[PDB]
């Protein structure tokens, strides 16, 4: 395609994989969560035990 | 500014004068951009020449 | 010599060659040419099955 028709298929493609890495991140900062609050109680035990 | 561009044409090419075509004035004698901004008028003047 | 009525439209197939197009596009005798999914200037670097 010339770039009036391939910019139609590319916005196509970018919007999917723009909203595809979004959701990868914002999974991984909430599963990130979860790991740093055992590790904060990893390092509890570290202490007390 | 504002550009008064100005041409014969045949009446089956007055299609062509738009951003986006293609074919013999499209591509070889007078084009518009993609991003156009403007307004493109024509008459039929077979009644003058 | 002679086209097929639009009721029964006979079929040629092309194969085992080379395909240049550029002799239909520059070929001044067309009213239309409109390409759909491929670009008019751009299919002597397409293969196809």
């Amino acid at each position: 395609l010339d770039p009036p028709e391939a910019e139609v298929q590319i916005d196509r493609l970018i919007t999917g994989r723009l909203q595809s890495l979004q959701t990868y991140v914002t999974q991984q900062l909430i599963r990130a969560a979860e790991i740093r609050a055992s590790a904060n109680l990893a390092a509890t035990k570290m202490s007390e035990c | 500014n504002v550009y008064a561009d100005s041409f014969v044409i045949r009446g089956d090419w007055v299609r062509q004068i738009a951003p986006g075509q293609t074919g013999k004035i499209a591509d070889y004698n007078y084009k518009l951009p993609d991003d156009f901004t403007g307004c493109v008028i024509a008459w039929n003047s077979n009644n003058l020449d | 010599t002679r086209f097929a009525s639009v009721y029964a439209w006979n079929r040629k197939r092309i194969s085992n060659c080379v395909a240049d197009y550029s002799v239909l596009y520059n070929s001044a005798s067309f009213s239309t040419f409109k390409c759909y999914g491929v670009s008019p200037t751009k299919l002597n670097d397409l293969c196809f099955t």
